[PDB]
């Protein structure tokens, strides 16, 4: 796709981020350059950088708030060269749910894998799960297993009837990258995606 | 034997019939002249302190131990009651007398956070000088409690106890005796009563009580917007309680020992003999007396109140070797403040001995109604 159209698609997932109060990034830089932005797709691990600034420079921890922000902005500030923007180094890497990992990592095991080892943040998808809008057909990419089983479980119970939808879970990153790079019949296939938030169908 | 109570240089007697202005010839003209520098120095060195502790309140709040936090705000207490001192010296017409409204622009500004009025401050304070060391009437002033009194909410209230003899009992028997200028603060106020005033003087009256309530109504709202109570005890609150605590010990050592006497009018009070012999002289380091802006020097400005602030160190040692014996000096210890507290508490009114609450408690105890 167009940048357009991609930071269109990626508009409901939003992230949180830890930032100074002048919309800065605290930017944990451990050793030789190595900044790394940690974009957190959940706010309890943002929670806990924000505590381990606490425990290392306290003045740092009282400045930065937890900021949210969709994946659009978060994919404009992925897609640009740091060395055209002057401000190099910074990895800006993703933090994926542990308790998603380990779904992922379960769902790895069925097939039979090394199942204690995933790259990137797991994205869950249903062989068979589509979306019914006004006269499309969308297909839904879950960010949450939880809100994948819900969606599972009602469409068959809703549809009656064997009807377990394979439950196959994959790499953001790599769904991302496609979108980006996909031109041919893939474009087609991934003009139909839908972005679940992670906690989208919840106890309501 | 005086230097037992750390009153290192102790003064043996003064013939009567004196006033003090009397002993201003005794100072230089050269003392009693204006140095700008002196002036900018005695205004910025306090709000350079004052600057520096705000600088660091701000650089770590919450993050900072709870002693960091009472350094800090002792250092800010300290400023500004050198800066009070300033707006005292405005008060009394003698920092900028060549232009009258800047130094009560300036003396009302720099007692606005001390929700001080200057009007009735320097009223309050002439009333103190005129009747210094004077029974029954000086009031704005540490008079002490006397037997006679204590007798009175000893007997005329029934026994031991009464609402007058557990205040007394909780406040000259504690350190907070020590911070007893918040009562005398909330004394100046004069119940906001106009009657108390000459008519002539409403305006005046009612600005200076304005300032202060400005002040309290503007910037106190903004404090505790900005930070609530930890915000507000830790900005304010507490330099608040470190300069009120500067003023009772400076009021506390200046006036009140065992070898001072406190006798009323017609008994042989007399006006040398109160000044220049009822002032204890409190000595600090050097630190500590710029940012006081030398406010412990108080008997070269009772002799001579036209004699400026940065001046008075100078002619306290003209005073001091010319008087010779007749003069008080204290150094800044523990041994003076323990013994304010828990020693000299109560004035008989028989031979100036003030003693500890109960020992005289003891004697209108057991005895008057026994
Ligand atoms: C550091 C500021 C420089 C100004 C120094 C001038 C001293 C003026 C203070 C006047 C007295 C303040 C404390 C009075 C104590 C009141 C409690 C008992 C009164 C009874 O009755």
């Amino acid at each position: 796709m167009a940048k357009d159209e991609v930071k269109a698609r990626l508009a409901p997932v939003p992230v949180y981020t830890v930032a100074n109060p002048k919309n800065e990034f605290v930017l944990v830089a451990g050793e030789n350059n190595t900044q790394l932005g940690f974009f957190f797709f959940r706010k309890e691990d943002a929670e806990a950088l924000i505590e381990k600034i606490r425990e290392e420079n306290p003045r740092l921890a009282r400045d930065s708030k937890i900021l949210r922000v969709p994946m659009d902005n978060v994919y404009e500030v992925f897609t640009t060269p740091r060395e055209q923007t002057g401000l190099q180094g910074i990895h800006f890497r993703f933090m994926p749910d542990m308790k998603q990992v380990a779904h992922a990592l379960q769902l790895y095991k069925d097939a039979g894998v090394p199942t204690r080892q995933f790259i990137g943040v797991p994205v869950f998808q249903a062989e068979g799960l589509t979306v019914t809008t006004r006269d499309m057909q969308y297909v839904p990419l879950f960010l949450c297993k939880e809100d994948l089983d819900i969606a599972v479980q009602s469409a068959y119970v809703q549809r009656n009837a064997a009807p377990l939808p394979k439950v196959e879970v994959g790499s953001f990153e790599e769904v991302v990258m496609r979108m980006t790079a996909s031109a041919g019949n893939e474009l087609a296939a991934w003009s139909q995606v839908m972005f679940v938030a992670p906690e989208l169908l919840r106890d309501s | 034997y005086a230097d037992e109570w750390g009153f290192s240089r102790v003064g043996a007697d003064f013939p009567p019939g004196s006033h003090p202005s009397l002993f201003s010839q005794l100072l230089p003209q050269a003392l009693f002249a204006f140095d700008a520098r002196a002036a900018v120095a005695a205004v910025a060195v306090p709000l350079a302190a004052m600057a520096a502790g705000y600088g660091w309140l701000w650089y770590m709040h919450s993050i900072a131990p709870v002693w960091q936090q009472a350094l800090c705000a002792a250092l800010i207490g300290t400023g500004y009651a050198g800066l009070f001192k300033v707006a005292h010296e405005c008060a009394m017409m003698r920092f900028i007398p060549q232009m009258p409204g800047l130094q009560a622009a300036l003396g009302t500004l720099l007692m606005a956070p001390a929700l001080y009025s200057l009007p009735s401050w320097r009223l309050h304070h002439l009333h103190h000088l005129l009747h210094t060391n004077m029974l029954w009437q000086d009031v704005w002033g540490w008079h002490p409690l006397t037997k006679v009194e204590l007798a009175d909410e000893m007997v005329r209230s029934g026994g031991s106890g009464g609402a007058a003899m557990a205040a007394a009992r909780l406040v000259l028997t504690t350190p907070i005796k020590l911070f007893a200028s918040v009562g005398h603060w909330l004394r100046s106020w004069d119940g906001l009563d106009l009657r108390h005033f000459h008519p002539a003087s409403y305006v005046e009256v009612l600005s200076g009580w304005a300032a202060p309530l400005a002040f309290a109504g503007l910037v106190l709202p903004a404090v505790v917007s900005a930070g609530g109570l930890s915000g507000f005890v830790s900005c304010y609150l507490a330099p608040w309680l470190v300069f009120h605590f500067w003023l009772s010990v400076l009021s506390l050592t200046a006036h009140t020992a065992p070898h001072i006497p406190w006798r009323a009018e017609g008994d042989g009070w007399d006006a040398g003999r109160a000044a220049v012999a009822g002032t204890v002289t409190l000595r600090l380091p050097r630190p500590l007396e710029v940012l006081l802006n030398n406010a412990n020097y108080m008997l070269p400005q009772a002799v001579a109140p036209g004699l400026p602030m940065w001046s008075a160190p100078a002619a306290y040692a003209v005073l001091a070797a010319r008087l010779g014996p007749y003069l008080t000096e204290a150094s800044m210890s523990l041994k003076l403040l323990t013994n304010h507290v828990t020693r000299w508490q109560i004035y008989d009114e028989e031979a100036h001995t003030y003693r500890p609450m109960e020992e005289v408690v003891d004697e209108i105890e057991a005895d008057l109604q026994q």
